[PDB]
């Protein structure tokens, strides 16, 4: 019961290389994505968070 | 949700000869199949449980084969008794269970041509109400053919007959349906005939007054 | 001998209730698991329902919501309440036991039941060398076959299997061979209780 | 001195299929006779000793035949595992043993045909007198494609992957090795592919990059 | 369990002295004949030499004069001392056992080994929708294969066996896919300790 929602829920939708069963993933602060993954912070051409 | 793939719908082969029916799976399932047998004229039963073990009472002359994404039902000797239809089911996952679209097993012979006869409807059906034509081809091997119709050069669904073992050929019968009384409305209904080793008359039709 | 039993099928209006009924014979009914799978004219078999020694009940996706199997461990009877009929339900129910192991398998058959699922009702149809035949519609399943001469004449008679109609009826097309170097096609219906015939010539 | 003449080179065949291996011998050997089995990612091991025993381990579709100038090694059902190479080898001159030439076993499917694909290398090898150009056969089903190389409309070794395991077809690699000067002196290159499914690809003209 | 070790085998000058070993465990290793038999690239297997339990030796003849077949009956310890190899010699050694019977059949058979004879050595290669991917020149004999993008890639990749050179070097192809509607192929030569990577974008 929540109308205005837009968190307390998230998914992943990368790192699809292994992905062995019923191995989780909770690091989601910065990884590698683009040319350049923005000196380790979010943001464009580093949306690596899920 | 798991879907599985078996031999084509027929599969045509004489008395002794060894038939090897073909049943793959969407997933690997392991040994989780079996195989059933259903004759047209009575209720199925099993032939392979497990893919590997064989039911009481099935002759020896059959065997099962294959597993994980596919599996082979090999028999040896073809008798009389076992030309029918079969099934593969998965087994993997419990309450979702699905059964394949079928395997027929008909006896082979010569390519037998259809003796094509074409009758109109009688009086009868003119004093009735909406008439039809029907066409025949009867005593036919080659089932494969189908029956068309057309208008001076409203189709209705054909029938087909089981095997006659007197001949081991099928026959055939396919009809048009028209509205009240339309056999007098047009000079020309043209039955679509097509058959393996036939010349296939793409319009057989009659020659009214 | 071993053999299952099997009631209830038949003719049902579109969505009104319908009870099954299978009655083994036989073994221990207490200690197997019976299954119900359907076969649709000219289709394959497909699993319907499915309940197991300790009364759990399983369905499938498009029979879940509308049907309930039920089972009682005494007088060996097995039921199949079925509500919401339709017309694409129309198959061949058979009732099955599921045999001794851990995968679901159909050791046991029995006769099956046809259950059909139409609005319309019985109508009496109409009858319409060289080979003729007299083509026959606005049938309905019946339990006889076609006959020639008026009756006499049933070796060299073929009948092609019927098909539906329009108007929930079927028909037959039903040939025959005399010598023309003629005879009265009887069609009798039991359903109908009344035969009708009529005659072609080459 | 003692000869052996095994089948051809490559058998193809389904799952589930009967395999009939034949071997013959120069002359009369008796029951002098072994085979072996040998995947090419592990060791090879044998099957049949003497022609008529089976070695222990070895699934019961297996069965060694003939004797004294002719031996068939027959396979009832075809399984994944028994998709390899095998040899026969004869043990009546023990001094001089000899072993067969070998027998591929491939799985049989429909023909694929080779994607045809060329692409000159980087400016790396340009840079040295020594240049190549390759001509790519992907994914096709036989193994004998013959590929050849044409200078204005040098030959080389070709190189040739092992059969998939999901789609069951082969993959090819050749390629033109231009010794020194070869590459300023001649700019038109054509590479020859002859394989079934193409219409005669005999010419496939190529440029220098 | 019961396996065959084999050990000794690599490249060496032609002419050069060289001394394979094979080492039995699980059976009786004093009881059993061993047998020698080579397998060129692209070729079948071909009986090289073999030693009885009588401590008797038999070659081949190609392989008399050159080749020195022994065995310990302790330490279940088989070799194989050969000299003046020649470039045609390169082939798959393997270490085999001969089973009980009336006849020679190698009833078990080793982990195999590579000896390979050639002036050569090892020399630096040099690395050169769609489908596309990176030439391999002046290669040599390798334990590890070829990956693209340190083998993250889901996509179609490829890798065809080496190809002989005049100079004694190897030569190797890739191929891959890219969308066409970018990635680095990584040769990571082993015993050059020196990778060398190259990129096939668009």
């Amino acid at each position: 019961s929540k109308p205005s929602g837009n968190y307390n829920y998230l998914y992943r939708l990368l790192r699809k290389s292994k992905l062995k069963p019923f191995e989780r993933d909770i690091s989601t602060e910065i990884y590698q994505a683009g040319n350049k993954p923005c000196n380790g912070v979010a943001g464009p051409n580093c949306y690596s968070p899920l | 949700d798991i879907q599985m793939t078996q031999s084509p719908s027929s599969l045509s082969a004489s008395l002794g000869d060894r038939v090897t029916i073909t049943c793959r799976a969407s997933q690997t399932i392991g040994r989780f199949l079996n195989w059933y047998q259903q004759k047209p004229g009575k209720a199925p039963k099993l032939l392979i449980y497990g893919a590997s073990s064989l039911q009481i009472g099935v002759p020896s002359r059959f065997s099962g084969s294959g597993s994980g994404t596919d599996f082979t039902l090999t028999i040896s000797s073809l008798q009389p008794e076992d030309f029918a239809t079969y099934y593969c089911q998965q087994s993997y996952s419990m309450p979702p269970v699905t059964f394949g679209q079928g395997t027929r097993l008909e006896i082979k012979r010569t390519v037998a041509a259809p003796s094509v006869f074409i009758f109109p409807p009688s009086d009868e059906q003119l004093k009735s109400g909406t008439a039809s034509v029907v066409c025949l081809l009867n005593n036919f091997y080659p089932r494969e053919a189908k029956v068309q119709w057309k208008v001076d050069n409203g189709n209705s669904q054909e029938s087909v007959t089981e095997q006659d073992s007197k001949d081991s050929t099928y026959s055939l019968s396919s009809t048009l349906t028209l509205s009240k009384a339309d056999y007098e409305k047009h000079k020309v209904y043209a039955c679509e005939v097509t058959h393996q080793g036939l010349s296939s008359p793409v319009t057989k039709s009659f020659n009214r007054g | 001998e071993v053999q299952l039993a099997e009631s209830g099928g038949g003719l049902v209006q579109p969505g009104g209730s319908l009870r099954l009924s299978c009655a083994a014979s036989g073994f221990t009914f207490s200690t197997y698991d019976m299954h119900w799978v359907r076969q649709v004219t000219g289709n394959g078999l497909e699993w319907v329902s499915t309940i197991g020694t300790g009364g759990d009940t399983y369905y499938s996706d498009s029979v879940k919501g509308r049907f309930t199997v039920s089972r009682e461990n005494a007088k060996n009877a097995l039921f199949l309440q079925i509500n919401g009929l339709r017309a694409g339900d129309t198959a061949v129910y058979y009732c099955a036991r599921g045999g001794s192991g851990q995968f679901w398998y159909f050791d046991l058959w029995g006769r099956g039941t046809l259950v059909t699922v139409s609005s319309a009702s019985t109508k009496g149809p109409s009858v319409f060398t060289a080979a003729l035949g007299c083509l026959v519609k606005d049938y309905f399943p019946e339990p006889v076959t076609v006959s020639w001469n008026s009756g006499a004449l049933t070796s060299g008679v073929h009948t092609f299997p019927a098909v539906l109609q329009s108007s929930g009826l079927y028909s037959l097309s039903s040939v025959v061979t005399v010598p023309s170097s003629t005879y009265i096609c009887n069609v009798n219906h039991k359903p109908s209780n009344t035969k009708v015939d009529k005659r072609v010539e080459p």
